[PDB]
């Protein structure tokens, strides 16, 4: 009983070595330490080489001693998989944090797999309408592919990706994972109470009628627990592929958090800092984790990540690692939102493999590459626009800078989402009505309208009411000068008739701080432990 | 040297015991003649084996838990960081230039803990709950952890109450709701600190018209600033009375590193006590770039390996460890909040920066203040078009809500017709019109220091600004008109906005009204 | 890329 | 051996004391190993796959042997691992031999000049950056450019002039897919077997998931499958695609064999890494059997930042570049190739003659396009002749573009070009002139590609004849 | 010293292009004067009826 229970070694922060004096546990091997506050559970790392392994803990090591002692469970990290897991909350470890019992658990499966085989791989390229002109006309997502969205801390990617839930995640009829890996407790709760809201996640009885299974593991989690909540969510969704045989939507904000939770763990595991200061792993780890985001020939996960850039830098080896591991890869810009422009996608820096004119069609594909034309062209422009002016250019360079003005307005949209904030209602526009609205745009048949009437519509018919609403105003701005309902006996009291019923509130004078407060006694000296662990005054020596 | 070949010879092995027998009659003698040299043998206690850069390697301490309040001989805190195989190094709450090799550390067996309670309210302590205004210890207080984990999803709710700051621009434009948390982001001063200052006045005024669980108890976190600040700042808390519902913790610029990176975590741990047992909390750490960068400092002088521009890896957990706590609780954990203002000092207006990045995607909101509006006068320099507040927004006055999307709109189209004619020679006389609104209203939202408004007085300005009533008013006398509005209105109106909420019809009758009998300064 | 901002100052100063 | 310590894909190994320095290792868990750094104490060892079976204690086998790789025409058709181990699921590969993946570079006289050309079906390459048999060539660019596009063009192309050359001029492509997706190189398998470029083409696939050692060691073993054509007297094509993924690869090793890290992390040994790799592509001499491999390196850049440390090595060590540009990707110029910085420097050495005479002009022309736009984008005044260039090399900027997987022969680009570059597209509209030269070789006689791809050049009896039938052709616009 | 002082201003600059010395600049010169003046001699034959 004594061997396979070993003791913890040293302590570095997130990092537990843990001595086993025979059988060591296995790399990425859960160990339980007994006595602590909370389950702290502890995934084995490396073999240090002296029975000692090196250890992550998924909880907080604030409270370990030195020689506590710690189960081997002699398996992975097994979190609860199948349908009864959807409509609850996980957290890395696969525990209930949503307060509503235990999870009905089909199978428990370890959250460290190999990637498919390169003979299970799917090679096919349906498209993915997402109800968004800039989404779907110039970076279109595939149906089975991993999409990533790409933004520098305010650009717009958690609302992009719960428009995308709203959009996506109901009109396809299989079951979601949203992974919230290193993001707010705040959205976490925000996304769950507007599930519970719309019926995606149902309580009670009702639970397996639910669509969404929630794995956070948000920012206030400690490094280990923001490094391994990827693969929990991944688990989940995996089961769904794999056992259910059934499409899969995984939404995982903030991927770039499980880089950089390994690399605030790199640093106490002794290993030599690749670039910028990321762990020399990072590409290997990345990919690890990313190549089991797939779909197979049984089933499909079409992905969704959110991946932040650190400095609004895209050179960033996090960043530039994982654009290689997305089919579609959508850039948010700040440039962009500081016009005002949402969402803030760069439409010279977002793409697909789906803008290709034998998977989308050739009228889109050609509309798409004029647009991108247009928009380089002004690109090339605006150094010159900035210095002399739009005086200085050609007729041919003013209609191109008036034409991409239009279509840098017209890629705007307004959200579903964002409109408890906006107070604009948001707009789902067709790919048809994308497809054909920007063609006429491009062609010069709207050259009428002005640049204003583009901003934030839906589609075409939609920038000529807007263009007819903004003309027709230019008159209409008095007429409240007299005829109201506002004078003194329309239906109005006196001020004094309005005081009276004013409830009037009674002030407590009292601040209620001493309610039920324990007050300990503090002692003025310093109250230590000697040598036989009891509690002494500091000794009055140096 | 294996240890298959090690572990053979735990098993005796010598065949011959002729010098085992003779030392052991001996070597007690010997021992015995050099007791004079012989520090203590130290089990449960620790001996400082080395200290510099203010972390000393400690042996023996052998059941310190990590992340634990140690104390050495001479008085001085530390905190066990990492436990090692043959020593601990801990961490030194203070300067190490009075710690020795060879001094004594003791465990105390708590874990990093601050003195919480009602009877903190007042006080102005160092980074460790140490009182430092002379007036005695802290009484009426309990000890707690200054590291506890963040609520999980299930004990929070959404922010619904809102917050009055006390400033025009913000409870306008940026309004906070009551368990948000707010970047106040900008230059070197750009009214940052003033921004603060003025909520937690504001506070003051608001407590005692409230019954006893609508009150905000603030906590002033001053972080890395001086010392002379700080006074000053205690002085004028004290003076306008914020000092009876205030608490203040610093760690000024002279003090450690350690004592700068934990001060954040000491009065969240003082707040959360009001967060805690249903009461409202307000904390300002001002400068969170300050404690980032003492924590670069403990990192780089404990070798850890740096980072994006020196920062250790984990400076994002530093702080997001510290924002998430700011929160608004459920009704079953008894509905109290905190709301946060972290402080983040902007070098030449690169919001593209590491730890200004850090801080922005992990606070539900920015504001922004500019050099180039805070030179020219306008003063709070609030960026309106990179100022945001999204989960306080529907969580707002509601008069204020039906007042203020005009004002946003209004200084929307403002910045519009800015951004198209920087040079006036071109005057459509209806872009005109836009550049007069727009210049009269960000002269009604501009205001002075250390006098924060009510939010009745403040929906009755901006409503006398974006409707007519002022265009009378050139440009300059606009501060004098919102002054002779607010004084010449017939304050039974600020009775009832402040009772019903929003302006209703019948008061929207009487506040059309009222708003003609006024006898503005430019005429 | 520090090479080509250098440049681009060069030609803004210039211009 | 004993497994000392074991993790981050590196197991140090207790003994093995007669064990060589790139010695294939096995561990007792099935998973095998390479010695990479011999020191007194103990082996570093990195692991060809997962490191969570091993333990410590776990017993090491050395296999005598330097890591090699299955070579010979039993790997044509196959998807292979870093290793050679086939991936495809199916079976094993028959007809097959072992040898080393480390293998010395043939020295100065074992070569000779290259001078046959190797059409890559891409005009803007074939004209302007022209590539011979046994070149290295760089494919550099930024992060979603055409590079693969420009690489896959050239393995498909080959199909297109493997049916149509003797058996003795047929070219072998292999293609090392180093560090992407497993669903990335699944769509190429798909592709080359659509076309039927599989019959000639090896992949080498080091997918993301894979190990570092098998990522690091993939193009070595992808060039080792191509050495044997180059070897016994075939033509052999390579492509190494993300030889920028390889050497995050190696930077990853070497960081966790600890061994010192330089430039941005990278080992100080990583121009060695590739120099050893692409000086392997040789045109052999006649003694030799006049065998040749052709190599085409690509480089991933961050922001067109060129001044690397991976960038400014493989640039040093390859003879042409063929730099593709963002900016000119999106300006509708696909293949975005920067016609001022793409080189070849065995150049008019071993291009098509017939398109020798012809893009010679182009390039000519082109040099004379580029400062001239400068200026008139400003807007100032033009001047007729200034007018004519501008307007001259953009009949030849729209005439260099292509679509995407439809690579042209080289008579049909020569006669194009000649077409572009003998005036008989001025005058037509600029928008389809992309559009018109469908009809420059559809209208035009399919017996004139016959002579000029027979001959290899215009002679002077049949630019006579084909200007003749460049007017009897019905041109769009006009 | 005759480009610099001026001597040679009467020549095309691309007559100094790819040249050996200062009398191949006034033997390319001539040649391009030529060539340029001798554009206008295949603008009426080789059309139809050639040599066969
Ligand atoms: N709203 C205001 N109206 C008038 N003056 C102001 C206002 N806000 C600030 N000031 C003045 O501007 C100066 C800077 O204010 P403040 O200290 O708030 O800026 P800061 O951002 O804290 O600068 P620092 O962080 O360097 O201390 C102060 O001296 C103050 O008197
Ligand atoms: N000649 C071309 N014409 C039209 N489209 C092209 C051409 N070349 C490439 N593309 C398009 O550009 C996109 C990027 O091509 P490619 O896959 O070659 O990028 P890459 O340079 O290999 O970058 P990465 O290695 O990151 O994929 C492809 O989806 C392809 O559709
Ligand atoms: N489509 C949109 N419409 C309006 N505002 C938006 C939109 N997208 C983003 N924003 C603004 O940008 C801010 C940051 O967006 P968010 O997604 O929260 O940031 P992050 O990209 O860091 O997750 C939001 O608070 C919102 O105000
Ligand atoms: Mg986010
Ligand atoms: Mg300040
Ligand atoms: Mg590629």
């Amino acid at each position: 009983p004594a061997i396979d229970a070993g003791y913890v070694s040293q302590v570095i922060g997130p990092v537990v070595d843990v001595r086993f004096d025979g059988e060591l546990p296995s790399i990425l091997s859960s160990l339980e330490v007994e006595g602590h506050s909370v389950r702290l559970v502890l995934e084995v790392a490396q073999h240090m080489g002296d029975n000692t392994v090196r250890c992550i803990a998924m909880d907080s090591t604030d409270g370990l001693v030195r020689g506590q002692k710690v189960v081997d469970t002699g398996s992975p990290i097994k979190v609860p998989v199948g349908r009864g897991t959807l409509g609850r909350i996980m957290n890395v470890i696969g525990e209930p944090v949503d307060e509503q019992g235990p999870i009905d658990a089909a199978d428990i499966w370890s959250i460290h797999r190999e990637a498919p085989e390169f003979t299970e791989q799917s090679t096919e390229q349906e498209i993915l309408v997402t109800g968004i002109k800039v989404v779907d006309l110039l970076a279109p997502y595939q149906r089975g592919g991993k999409i990533g969205l790409f933004g520098g801390a305010g650009v717009g990617k958690t609302v992009l990706i719960m428009e995308l839930i709203n959009n996506v995640a109901k009109a396809h009829g299989g079951f979601s994972v949203f992974a919230g890996v290193g993001e707010r407790t705040r959205e976490g709760n925000d996304l769950y109470r507007e599930m519970i809201e719309s019926g995606v996640i149902k309580l009670g009885a009702e639970r397996g009628n639910s669509k969404c299974t929630l794995v956070y593991g948000q920012m206030n989690e400690p490094p280990g627990a923001r490094a391994r909540v990827a693969l929990t969510g991944l688990t989940v969704a995996e089961y769904f592929r794999d056992i259910e045989g059934q499409d899969v939507l995984l939404f995982v904000d903030n991927i770039f958090r499980f880089t950089q939770a390994n690399s605030e763990v790199s640093a106490l595991l002794g290993r030599i800092p690749s670039a910028v200061g990321y762990q020399p792993t990072l590409a290997t780890d990345l990919g690890g984790l990313q190549e089991r985001i797939t779909t197979t020939t049984k089933g499909s996960i079409t992905s969704v990540q959110a991946v932040y850039v650190p400095a609004d830098d895209l050179t960033d080896p996090a960043p530039a690692t994982t654009f290689a591991h997305l089919d579609a890869t959508t850039v948010l810009s700040r440039s962009i939102a500081e016009l005002g422009i949402y969402p803030a996608v760069d439409p010279l820096d977002s793409t697909s493999r789906m803008l290709n004119p034998n998977v989308i069609g050739a009228e889109h594909y050609n509309v798409a590459r004029g647009v991108q034309k247009v928009l380089q062209d002004y690109k090339n422009l605006q150094d010159i626009i900035a210095i002399l002016g739009m005086d200085e250019l050609s007729e041919e360079d003013k209609l191109t800078v008036a034409r991409a003005r239009k279509i840098q307005r017209f890629l705007s949209q307004p959200f579903q989402v964002a409109e408890v904030f906006t107070g604009t209602p948001g707009k789902y526009v067709d790919l048809a009505d994308t497809i054909s609205g920007f063609q006429g745009v491009l062609t010069g048949k709207y050259d009428d309208l002005p640049e204003m009437a583009f901003y934030m519509v839906g589609d075409i018919k939609e920038v000529k009411e807007k263009a007819d609403k903004m003309a027709k105003d230019i008159a209409s701005r008095k007429e409240a000068d007299n005829k109201k309902v506002s004078e003194e006996l329309k239906d109005i009291p006196s001020l004094d008739k309005l005081v009276s019923e004013i409830k009037e509130v009674v002030i407590e004078e009292d601040d209620g701080l001493e309610e039920d407060f324990k007050a300990e006694a503090l002692s003025s000296e310093t109250v230590v432990l000697n040598e036989e662990g009891k509690s002494v005054p500091l000794p009055k020596k140096n | 040297a294996d240890a298959k070949a090690l572990d053979e010879l735990r098993k005796p092995k010598f065949s011959s015991k002729y010098l085992i027998q003779h030392v052991s009659q001996k070597l007690i003698p010997a021992v015995k003649e050099w007791e004079k040299s012989y520090q203590p043998p130290v089990i449960h206690l620790g001996r400082v084996l080395s200290v510099g850069d203010g972390i000393a390697r400690v042996y023996g301490l052998k059941s310190v838990q990590a992340g634990e309040l140690v104390c050495f001989d001479s008085g001085v805190k530390g905190m066990a960081l990492n436990l090692q195989a043959d020593h601990v190094g801990v961490v030194v709450f203070g300067n190490d230039s009075v710690i020795h090799q060879g001094d004594l550390v003791y465990r105390t067996g708590q874990i990093v803990n601050v003195p919480i309670g009602p009877g903190t309210l007042g006080r102005v302590t160092d980074g460790l709950g140490q009182p430092i205004d002379g007036k005695g210890p802290l009484t009426n207080v309990r000890s707690s952890l200054v590291e506890v984990k963040a609520p999980g999803i299930i004990a929070r709710q959404s922010v619904r109450e809102p917050l009055f700051t006390g400033v025009k621009a913000v409870d306008a434009l940026v309004p906070i709701g009551r368990g948000q948390r707010e970047l106040i982001i900008g230059d070197r001063q750009t009214g940052k600190t003033a921004v603060a200052i003025d909520a937690i006045i504001h506070q003051k005024n608001c407590n005692e018209q409230v019954p006893k669980a609508q009150r905000v108890y603030c906590v002033y976190v001053a972080v890395g600033q001086k010392r002379s600040t700080v006074a000053q700042l205690v002085k004028l808390f004290t003076q306008t009375g914020a000092m009876r519902y205030t608490i203040m913790v610093s760690a000024t610029a002279s003090d450690a590193a350690p004592l700068q990176f934990l001060a954040p975590y000491s009065g969240c741990a003082m707040a959360e006590y009001f967060r805690d047992t249903g009461k409202h909390g307000l904390i300002i750490y001002d400068d969170l770039s300050k404690q980032s960068v003492a924590y670069r400092q403990m990192s780089l002088l404990l070798r850890r390996p740096p980072g994006r521009e020196a920062f250790p890896g984990d400076v994002f957990y530093l702080h997001s460890r510290l924002l998430e706590r700011a929160a608004k609780l459920s009704k079953e954990l008894g509905g109290g909040s905190l709301t946060a203002f972290p402080v983040i000092e902007t070098q030449a207006g690169d919001v593209s920066a590491y730890i200004a990045t850090n801080v922005i995607s992990i606070t539900d909101g920015q504001i922004f203040l500019e050099t180039e509006l805070f030179y020219k006068g306008i003063r709070p320099a609030l960026n309106v078009g990179l100022s945001v507040s999204r989960v306080g927004s529907a969580a707002q006055f509601p008069g204020m809500k039906q007042v203020a999307g005009t004002l946003k709109l209004e200084l929307a189209q403002y910045r519009e017709v800015a951004a198209f004619a920087q040079f006036g020679s071109d005057l459509d006389a209806a872009t005109q019109y836009v550049l007069e609104r727009g210049a009269r209203l960000t002269e009604m939202l501009k205001q002075k220091q250390f006098a924060p408004i009510p939010i009745e007085r403040q929906t009755v300005a901006v409503y006398a600004a974006t409707k007519g009533f002022l265009d009378k008013v050139r440009v300059q006398d606009i501060v004098a008109a919102e002054e002779a509005v607010i004084s010449q209105v017939n304050p039974a109106v600020f009775k009832i906005l402040k009772a019903n909420g929003k302006i209703t019809p019948a008061l929207d009758a009487h506040l059309k009204a009222e708003l003609r009998k006024v006898k503005l300064p430019g005429a | 890329s520090n090479q080509a901002v250098k440049q681009r100052i060069r030609a803004i100063k210039n211009i």
